[PDB]
């Protein structure tokens, strides 16, 4: 951040600023994540390959990562990232829970143990899944609300 | 003009085909009622032309039916002089827009 | 939902008039 | 021939000058808005000026600070407000800039030592100085001296009186670094504050604006597009060559990337095809799909979105276009066999496709409700929307805030001043 | 009200792109016309544009020297005129010369050759007929800025004073450029003087004209005004009777023939295209067609089986599937269609609900309005 | 607002343009061979 107009550009510059951008997105932190990207516009444009694993990654995550989960990590073994992409993958997404498995798709056991089943939540998914007086008392403040303004 | 008299008897027949659909709630394409094929042309084929405008007041459903509907609610004049008065105040609104920004300039 | 669109009207209609014999009325200078 | 112009224009400053001073004890805010637009447009027109500011009433750079020193309020603050003018329209943009500047600080030394009919005055041509301070900045380089000078004052902004300005400024900061600075726009969420009456109603305008970029910046479209189109609302003025150009830009992109589709009849300005033809040829190519066909319009068009801060957008919409796609196919039908959209969308495999509705589950396009049977997606919108119970809220609270906003009657019978 | 011009030229110029092969069923009927009326310019034009002519100009330069006998008349009869103490001779004389010229070509022909006959205006109808010559003239050419011109003097004042007939060109002309225009519901209007059209220049014959005048109002009019009006046209069911093709493709609409009414859109789009004037707008005209079939014939049903549609529409299942959700994309056809159990619904009425739907529209513009006044009144 | 460097016949059918422009190329006649072959 501070000027330092001297700063003499080194490889490291690079190689650090992508492991704080592959751990937002490890922290869900995604807002957070493009944050980061748009600060370095110069950066990533097209050269910068250090770097490009993690917005790849990103847009897996936008788009099908969970079948892209492996595609990125077959993309390059390594960035200087060796431990780095290692949070990334033991992180793995699990928004999917809102579907159905379990003797109703059946894939998609540890996993099926954990908290007794996927993360703990619901039931087996084969088996997971009007009043005006209520609204009166609603109303009622409402109506006089209009009353209200005209009184003066 | 005897073909039109031909549809005019049709047409007179349209009685008996309201007859047809004023007793029951129809739901049958079988027209033994009357006499012509069940699917003679789109069934006996005045619904589809009755239906537009000049009308039994019917929906048709194409796996069987022919139910009337009954549009007991069209004339809501709140509707209608709601939107007309609308339309007036707006025209109000502008006229008043035009006379604020002469005043002031 | 027909009371609330009469009310709707009427609040309309109020506006209006009450802008007329407001600033119209009101925004007299008079050098 | 050349004075008679000048003999003509630059003396109804004295007699608008005379009205100020006069209402100056009268105060403010009912007069001298009028003296500022004055002020505004003669800029817009712009030798013997700097003679002719010679000290109007006593019981270039000489010129400058030889009226005080001469035999010698508010009058006073317009007029070391305004002998920057003639350099400024001139936008000499050499170091007489630097000897502008010295005035607006002097001019600032001078505001700050007043206090209202400064507040109502002074306080808001204070805004134009700061324009000129940013003008002045920008031609150089930016700095948050004026930044400082500006968090001092929102206490004071605090006080009996407020402008708004200042948020502006703070933007114009953010703005310099522009994709850089990101912090800034955190900080502001936690201090914006209400300014809502709205007096100069183009600042409003103009700190929405970024207001709506910020947010667009994180993709928050649901809120971003009304912002923006809300922002583009108040802007009645010409403001067209490049001006709304980069507004109605940051809209359009951040709409398609949010799904929907526009189509040009909606602006077809006659003075914005030349600059925005770009978006246009990008939106075809995302309305069918042709990836090949955007990629190549992205790399034809490198520049503009690089140069007007959007490019980061548009390259991460190259993998929304699916959803944006997606969208149309979830509204049309109300039970869809996977395999079909998949070969629609031209997706690799069912799996792949069931994948991608899961995902696109989240919240939007009407829920899918998907059976993971022969069922496959089935997408049923939900039905009874006919002002009847269904939509009670909906077709009840609806009107209940569209006639609650009559607070303009209230309003209205406040306003009257009926003087005497 | 005369043949000034020549549409049919314009016709062949323009249909002279594409199909420009047949040079015996054009250019002949192009060079006849190059030869008579002195037209100079638009042979040169035509000339430079495509076609050389070699030897086949000098005879034209030598009716040049005609036109420059008649140009020399003009001097002559000029001064005649001139010298000639009568007034408004001058004026005649130097109006016959500039149409010789407009006939010649546009810009001796236009301008003030015509402005300055214009000019000298002793007579409202002859001022007129100079502005009516202007008019269609600027139409050969698609000259939007004329056209625009010519009809604001001829509606301003021209118009007033008693003259039917000027009326009834003047409509037809102001019709015939709306449907240039992507505009039919003006051109549908206005084509409803077809019992009194004459046999007018500008258009081909009676024929062409009532073909025109059915196509805009299948589009423009509604099913009730569609039989009181073209339904129930006597001299449009006499046209009509002249030309069976139109004749079928209309009532086929009307009395539900619908694979023939496809049929009949086919060879009208073929035609659409081919012509001139109208050519520009065939997707359209066609899209709008296909819509308007497809929402007349779903509006009986409140359920549908697409087989019911292949079998109605041609036999092919999967086009009236895709043309279907492509017009539910496009927010038209007021439906919904469904997959796997292949059937189609109807949706909200505009007066049951849509009262309301329409009232909020048009509530959130008058607010936006108000909101606005407020803002600057409000200081 | 300034401060801002950047910068029918022809309207009113832009959008039966390109809602259809990529397609006409079968001018509804193609279709009709095509499903006539059906």
């Amino acid at each position: 951040f501070d000027y330092k107009e001297q700063l003499p550009e080194s490889a490291y510059m690079h190689q650090l600023l992508g492991l704080n951008l592959l751990f937002l997105l490890s922290q869900n932190r995604v807002a957070e994540f493009h944050t980061e990207l748009e600060r370095l516009p110069a950066k990533d444009i097209q050269t910068n390959v250090y770097i490009k694993h993690p917005v790849s990654l990103e847009q897996y995550l936008m788009e099908g990562s969970y079948n892209k989960v492996f595609l990125a990590k077959g993309n390059i073994p390594a960035e200087s990232y060796t431990f780095f992409i290692d949070i990334l993958l033991d992180t793995i997404r699990d928004e999917i829970a809102g579907c159905i498995e379990k003797a109703y798709e059946k894939i998609l056991t540890d996993y099926a143990k954990k908290r007794g089943w996927v993360l703990g939540p619901n039931n087996y998914y084969s088996f997971a899944s009007t009043t005006i007086p209520s609204t009166e008392l609603a109303k009622q403040v409402i109506e006089y609300a209009r009353q209200l303004e005209m009184i003066v | 003009i005897i073909s039109t008299h031909l549809a005019k008897l049709y047409d007179n027949l349209l009685e008996q085909n309201l007859i047809r659909v004023i007793e029951p709630f129809s739901r049958v394409q079988i027209e033994h009622i009357s006499s012509l094929i069940k699917l003679s042309k789109a069934d006996v084929e005045r619904k589809l032309s009755q239906m537009i405008l000049d009308k039994k007041f019917h929906g048709i459903l194409d796996q069987g039916e022919g139910v009337l509907i009954i549009f007991d609610e069209p004339p809501v004049d709140k509707t209608y002089e709601a939107a007309l008065e609308t339309i007036q105040n707006m025209s109000k609104v502008v006229d008043s827009l035009y006379n604020k920004a002469k005043k002031l300039t | 939902y027909l009371a609330s669109l009469i009310r709707s009207v009427v609040a309309l209609h109020n506006l209006i008039n009450n802008k007329i014999a407001n600033r119209d009325a009101e925004k007299k200078e008079g050098q | 021939p050349p004075p008679a112009p000048q003999d003509v224009e630059m003396k109804e400053e004295a007699a608008t000058g005379g009205g100020s001073t006069g209402e100056a004890d009268g105060a403010a805010a009912e007069h001298s808005q009028r003296e500022l637009d004055t002020v505004t447009l003669e800029d817009i027109k712009e030798g013997k000026e700097p003679r002719f500011v010679l000290r109007a009433l006593r019981m270039l750079l000489p010129f400058l600070e030889e009226p005080m020193d001469t035999e010698a309020r508010p009058r006073t603050g317009k007029a070391a407000s305004t002998p920057l003018l003639p350099e400024v329209e001139a936008y000499l943009q050499l170091l007489v800039v630097i000897f502008m500047m010295n005035s607006k600080r002097y001019k600032e030394a001078q505001k700050i030592s007043d206090d209202t009919q400064n507040r109502r005055a002074l306080d808001l041509v204070a805004a134009k100085c700061y324009y000129y301070h940013a003008r002045v900045y920008e031609f150089l380089d930016k700095l948050d001296v004026v930044r400082s000078f500006l968090h001092a004052r929102l206490r004071t902004a605090t006080l009996r009186h407020d402008a708004d300005g200042q948020a502006t400024l703070l933007n114009l900061l953010l703005r310099n670094y522009l994709h850089y600075s990101l912090y800034d726009q955190a900080e502001k969420l936690v201090s914006k504050s209400v300014f809502p009456e709205q007096a100069n109603n183009n600042e409003w305008a103009r700190y929405l604006y970024y207001t709506g970029r910020i947010k667009a910046i994180q993709l928050e479209y649901s809120e971003a597009r009304r912002t923006m189109t809300n922002a583009l609302r108040k802007a009645p003025q010409h403001t067209a060559v490049g001006f709304k150009q980069t507004v109605h830009k940051l809209l359009i992109v951040v709409e398609l990337l949010l799904g929907e589709i526009p189509d040009r009849l909606q602006f077809r300005q006659p003075s914005l095809k030349r600059s925005l033809m770009p978006y246009f040829l990008l939106t075809q190519a995302v309305r069918t799909g042709n990836l090949a066909k955007f990629n190549q319009v992205l790399d034809q068009f490198g520049e503009k979105f690089q140069a007007d801060g959007t490019y980061t957008l548009i390259i991460r919409l190259r993998h929304n276009v699916i959803k944006t796609g997606v969208r149309m196919i979830s509204l049309s039908y109300s039970r869809i066999s996977l395999a079909d959209i998949a070969q629609k969308l031209q997706l690799d495999s069912p799996e792949d496709a069931e994948f991608i509705v899961a995902k696109a589950i989240r919240d939007g396009v009407i829920e899918a409700s998907i059976n993971h049977e022969k069922g496959y997606v089935q997408s049923k919108e939900m039905i009874d929307i006919y002002s009847t119970r269904e939509p009670q809220l909906a077709f009840h609270q609806r009107i209940s805030f569209c006639l609650d906003i009559h607070n303009m009657s209230v309003k209205a019978m406040r306003f009257p001043p009926k003087s005497y | 009200l005369p043949k000034n011009p020549d549409l049919r030229i314009a016709q062949l110029r323009f249909l002279l792109s594409l199909p420009e092969h047949r040079g015996d069923a054009a250019v002949r009927d192009e060079l006849m016309a190059a030869v008579r009326d002195n037209n100079m310019a638009p042979y040169y034009e035509a000339l430079c544009k495509s076609l050389d002519w070699q030897i086949d100009v000098d005879l034209l330069n030598k009716m040049k020297k005609a036109n420059e006998d008649e140009l020399k008349r003009l001097d002559e009869e000029l001064e005649d005129a001139e010298k000639n103490l009568g007034e408004s001779e001058i004026r005649d004389a130097m109006m016959a010369k500039a149409e010789y010229l407009c006939r010649i070509g546009d810009k001796e022909g236009a301008l003030t050759a015509f402005r300055k006959t214009y000019d000298k205006t002793v007579a409202l109808g002859h001022r007129l007929d100079i502005v009516f010559y202007l008019l269609r003239i600027g139409l050969f050419y698609m000259d939007n800025d004329l056209i625009t011109r010519n009809t604001e003097k001829a509606k301003s004042l021209i118009e007033e004073g008693g003259d039917w007939d000027r009326r009834n060109r003047l409509k037809v002309y102001q019709g015939l450029y709306c449907v240039a225009i992507r505009d039919f519901k003006q051109a549908a209007e206005l084509f409803l003087d077809t019992v009194s059209t004459f046999t007018s220049y500008e258009l081909m014959d009676y024929k062409t004209f009532v073909t025109y005048t059915v196509y805009v109002s299948m589009i423009a009019l509604e099913r009730p005004d569609l039989r009181e009006k073209v339904i129930k046209g006597a001299e449009i069911l006499e046209v009509l009777h002249s030309l069976p093709a139109v004749r079928q493709y209309l009532f086929s609409l009307y009395e539900c023939r619908y694979s023939v009414f496809f049929q009949s859109l086919a060879v009208v789009e073929q035609e659409m295209k081919k012509d001139w004037l109208f050519a520009p707008h065939y997707r359209y005209y066609v899209r709008e067609m296909r819509i308007h079939a497809y929402s007349q014939l779903l509006e009986s049903y409140r359920s549908l089986t697409l087989g019911y549609m292949a079998e109605a529409f041609g036999v092919g299942v999967e086009f009236i599937d895709q043309e279907l959700s492509r017009f539910i994309a496009a927010g038209r056809l007021h439906c919904k269609i469904d997959k796997v159990n292949e059937i189609v619904e109807t949706n909200r009425p505009d007066s049951k609900n849509w009262q309301y739907q329409e009232t909020i529209k048009k509530g959130d513009l008058l607010l936006n309005r108000v909101q606005k006044l407020s803002r600057v009144i409000n200081m | 607002e300034k401060k801002q460097p950047v910068d029918e016949d022809n309207w009113d059918d832009d959008n039966v343009e390109d809602d259809f422009s990529n397609q006409l190329r079968a001018e509804l006649e193609k279709h009709g061979y095509k499903m006539e072959t059906s």
